[PDB]
């Protein structure tokens, strides 16, 4: 498990790939919760960039 | 496959003469892209330079090479023969994208001996597990650069490499390297720091 202050980094960072390869097809409040996943356990390439807009 | 697009575009504005100014974009692609800017269709900060020497290290590996570039331009005395066309490009080695705003400076004590700054880094890297990245920051002179993660220097080993042109390299990532590095620039007179941040994807 990444220590607290790598996944408090991550979120911010993770929310915005997510965000920029979706557009508005994500809500913020799902990104919030593929950002969580993703920086509490390591996540594929694919599923960071796929997972909150899974028809692209 | 190759992708390009802006994530924080440039503003067209109005803005008062002898006031710093900054401008600011920040563009997702993969691989990596760098951002040069443009004044009035004319180069004026950065290059299309591309990260040559990671894509040799990465030779035979299936690369994930994705994340968020930012740069800013300042203008530190802004005058009437700043006014006109602002353009931030971004080019990745096979698509370019840009977004442009029209400044207009308006109104007439504006100052040398100054810290750096840190004009271009990378906001985010992902690449998998196993493979090497790079942490980009540049700055707007020669600089003496020192990286820090989770508060200690990082030091030049085996597996860190830090760059006299600002890179941080980091060779067979793994997840336990995900988190910040931050790059400082020093001159004489100060320094300037930057944020960057690594996630080592899985490899399945």
């Amino acid at each position: 498990v990444p220590a607290p202050g790598e996944t408090r980094a991550c979120g911010r960072k993770l929310i915005s790939l997510v965000m920029a390869v979706c557009g508005d097809l994500c809500n913020p409040q799902e990104g919030k919760d593929i950002a969580t996943e993703c920086c509490g356990n390591q996540c594929s390439d694919d599923y960071i960039r796929s997972a909150c807009c899974p028809h692209h | 496959p190759a992708k390009i697009k802006i994530v924080a575009p440039l503003e067209s504005a109005l803005i008062p003469g002898g006031e710093t100014y900054q401008l600011r974009c920040d563009i997702m692609s993969t691989p990596a892209a760098t951002i040069h800017w443009k004044f009035n269709g004319k180069l004026i900060q950065g290059s299309n330079e591309l990260n040559v020497e990671e894509k040799l290290l990465n030779f035979g590996k299936a690369i994930v090479d994705t994340g968020i570039v930012a740069s800013i331009l300042t203008i530190q005395c802004p005058s009437a023969e700043n006014s006109g066309t602002y353009s931030c490009v971004g080019y990745n080695g096979h698509q370019t994208i840009e977004t442009v705003a029209e400044v207009e400076i308006e109104g007439e004590g504006c100052r040398h001996k100054s810290a750096p700054e840190i004009v271009f880094w990378t906001d985010s890297r992902f690449e998998m597990t196993g493979n090497v990245a790079t942490l980009v920051c540049r700055a707007n002179q020669q600089v003496d650069w020192v990286w820090m993660s989770n508060d200690e220097l990082v030091k030049n080993n085996d597996k860190f490499t830090v760059l006299s042109n600002g890179d941080l390299v980091i060779k067979n990532i793994v997840w336990d390297d995900m988190g910040t590095y931050t790059c400082i620039a020093r001159n004489q007179f100060g320094e300037a720091r930057q944020e960057t941040f690594l996630y080592p994807t899985a490899h399945h």
